[PDB]
């Protein structure tokens, strides 16, 4: 996260570590959804251009983390995954659309003052704070500079940008399975995700029933915090049917 | 710089 | 999820955190 702050403890419960066996490493972040589930971006799993498509035993999940290289011990939960499911029509080879993945857990994990499951937006939800202007928290433990890597979990709150100002931003052509985030230029805030960030939770709090739900999943982006630039993210609520059936099927 | 997690989850 | 996007360390003890009224002013 560059230009963000360090999480306090127990602020990002959903927040989930995609872990590397061999050699180990952070691979990108993701989000507790229930006690079997945790969702990612599908470039997380399978991206052809970086040579990247794992499987589901070269991965680890942990979970309770706030200190990013360090085994916490008595907090931390590591689960392993039993299958990954990345949406049928992700599209890898033109623009990272429908960028997103469900892993199933191998076994329920036990929620706890540093585990907790964020919510997924309903229809309603969605309408009212997906707004220009609205802010959202992007949260995890990559890079703090385009050109180091965090000691603890970062967090930075941003704000949603008009879908013409996102567009007019760069030559790849935007879906409205995407939505963008960040300051402008003249803003003077700043603040972005960044390589290690991927794959983890864009969330807001709605004002309605003070619950946290997850809008975005940090997907793109040319750079890091470039004037004139914004972080790109899969559009969670869009895809949300694609999630329920799966859940529904493979789901427990 | 990943300290060794318990060899329990390799 | 019944319980769902509600903090333990937060929402749970109706403590709220550092920043999350910034999110608030913004809507
Ligand atoms: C390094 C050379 O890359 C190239 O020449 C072409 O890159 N092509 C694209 C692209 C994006 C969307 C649709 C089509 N093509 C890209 C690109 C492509 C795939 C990407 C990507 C960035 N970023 C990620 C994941 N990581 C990531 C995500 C968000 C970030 C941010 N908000 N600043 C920073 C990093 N994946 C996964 C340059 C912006």
């Amino acid at each position: 996260i560059v230009e963000g702050s360090d999480a306090e403890i127990g602020m990002s419960p959903w927040q989930v570590m995609l872990f590397r066996k061999s050699p180990q490493e952070l691979l990108c972040g993701a989000s507790l959804i229930s006690d079997r589930w945790v969702l990612t971006a599908a470039h997380c799993l399978l991206y052809p251009p970086w040579d990247k498509n794992f499987t589901e035993n070269d991965l680890l999940v942990r979970i309770g983390k706030h200190s990013r290289t360090r085994y916490e011990r008595n907090i931390e939960k590591i689960s392993m995954l039993e299958k990954i499911y990345i949406h049928p029509r992700y599209n890898w080879r033109e623009n990272l659309d429908r960028d997103i993945a469900l892993m199933k857990l191998k076994k329920p994990v036990a929620f706890s003052d540093y585990i907790h499951p964020v919510c997924l937006p309903d229809r309603e939800t969605a309408a009212s704070l997906l707004q220009a202007g609205y802010k959202g928290r992007v949260t995890g433990w990559g890079n703090l500079k385009e050109t180091g890597q965090p000691s603890v979990l970062q967090v930075v709150n941003l704000p949603i940008v008009e879908r013409p100002v996102c567009k007019d931003s760069t030559r790849i052509r935007i879906t409205d399975n995407m939505f963008c985030a960040g300051y402008k230029p003249d803003e003077g805030k700043r603040g972005d995700a960044c390589e290690g960030d991927s794959g983890g939770p864009f969330v807001m709090k709605s004002p309605f029933n003070n619950r946290w739900y997850q809008m975005g999943i940090v997907s793109w982006g040319e750079g890091c915090d470039r004037d004139g630039k914004y972080g790109f993210y899969t559009h969670v609520f869009r895809l949300k049917k694609w999630i329920q059936k799966v859940i529904d099927q493979f789901g427990e | 710089d990943f300290e060794e997690i318990p060899e329990e989850y390799l | 999820e019944a319980d769902c996007g509600l903090r333990p360390l937060f929402e749970k003890k109706s403590l709220e955190d550092k920043t999350e009224r910034e999110l608030l002013e913004s809507y």
